[PDB]
């Protein structure tokens, strides 16, 4: 987040908890009610065969 | 001998000025809430 | 046009006149900074059998800002000179010198070798049984030789600030830099 | 977006080609630009209705 000085005065880490990653979708810094898609999941595979 | 690591270790990312913007950066950085060793 | 205050020249002549040359599995590497040489010197159809570039074209080399120049020498033998483009395999372009995927750069062209190898090198990386390659990426720093004019303000000229070329109205500006900090854009990504 | 061409910026692809392979690279970003206002045009005449 830079300011009227184009100095760097916030940040925000995409990969900490679930409210970031909200945060980073929607790029900004506050966040109205509702619920919001931020990403998809999926099992690795294990081992090769 | 460990401590916690708040909101420290941000640099600018390059030398582009930028102003009231909001940018997304892909870098190397020191992860917030981490644990540092603690040396003396 | 504006160009920055610098007048010497590059050391071309001691890379290219140097008799003694390197070899491919441990090659020779300068460093070219703060000098305002020509190119079309080496488009004066020397003895230059191969003269190759990727990622530019020959006849506008004279007026970019490269940032640097890495210059590299070595020996081959002869036959091999298609092994020196990006994406070839063979036994220098795997086992003793590669060129990556995305160069930029010329390639020129007018003793021991490795053989074996576990596995095939990273791009530029460094049993043996017994060429000039210019690289750049896209400050100015370089700036190859082109005479500088005066700065006209507040109506619509053309303009080329160390090879960013443009055209529009320049005014003076109160937007304070910090003193690392050279261009300047906004919202939608535009200098 | 550079749409697999070496640079979003129309300037530096004329100032480091020659006009051979120059209209190679200006292909690729014209028809990406085409796609995304063809995009935009057709969304904005369902919103109209
Ligand atoms: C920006 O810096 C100037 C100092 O020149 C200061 O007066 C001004 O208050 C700063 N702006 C903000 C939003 O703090």
């Amino acid at each position: 987040k830079y300011n009227e000085n184009g100095t760097i005065t916030d940040a925000v880490d995409c990969a900490l908890d679930p409210l970031s990653e909200t945060k980073c979708t929607l790029k900004s810094f506050t966040v109205e009610k509702g619920i919001y898609q931020t990403s998809n999941f999926r099992v690795q595979p294990t081992e090769s065969i | 001998a460990y401590t916690n690591s708040f909101t420290r270790g941000v640099y600018y990312p390059d030398k582009v000025f930028r102003s009231s913007v909001l940018h997304s950066t892909q870098d190397l950085f020191l992860p917030f809430f981490s644990n540092v060793t603690w040396f003396h | 046009v504006r160009f920055p205050n610098i007048t010497n020249l590059c050391p071309f002549g001691e890379v290219f006149n140097a008799t003694r040359f390197a070899s491919v599995y441990a090659w020779n590497r300068k460093r070219i900074s703060n000098c305002v040489a020509d190119y079309s010197v080496l488009y004066n159809s020397a003895s230059f059998s191969t003269f190759k570039c990727y990622g530019v074209s020959p006849t506008k080399l004279n007026d970019l800002c490269f940032t640097n120049v890495y210059a590299d020498s070595f020996v081959i033998r002869g036959d091999e000179v298609r092994q020196i483009a990006p994406g070839q395999t063979g036994k220098i372009a795997d086992y003793n010198y590669k060129l990556p995927d995305d160069f930029t750069g010329c390639v020129i062209a007018w003793y021991l070798y490795r053989l074996f190898r576990k596995s095939n090198l990273k791009p530029f990386e460094r049993p043996l049984q017994s060429v000039v390659v210019l690289s750049f990426e896209l400050p100015a720093t370089v700036c190859g030789p082109k005479k500088s004019t005066n700065l006209v303000k507040n109506k619509c000229v053309n303009f080329n600030f160390n090879g960013l070329t443009g055209t529009g109205v320049l005014t003076e500006s109160n937007k304070k830099f910090l003193p690392f900090q050279q261009f300047g854009r906004d919202i939608a990504d535009t200098t | 977006s550079n749409f697999g061409a070496i640079s979003s910026v129309l300037n530096d692809i004329l100032s480091r080609l020659d006009p051979p392979e120059a209209e190679v690279q200006i292909d690729r970003l014209i028809t990406g630009r085409l796609q995304s206002l063809q995009t935009y045009v057709t969304q904005q005449l369902i919103r109209a209705a």
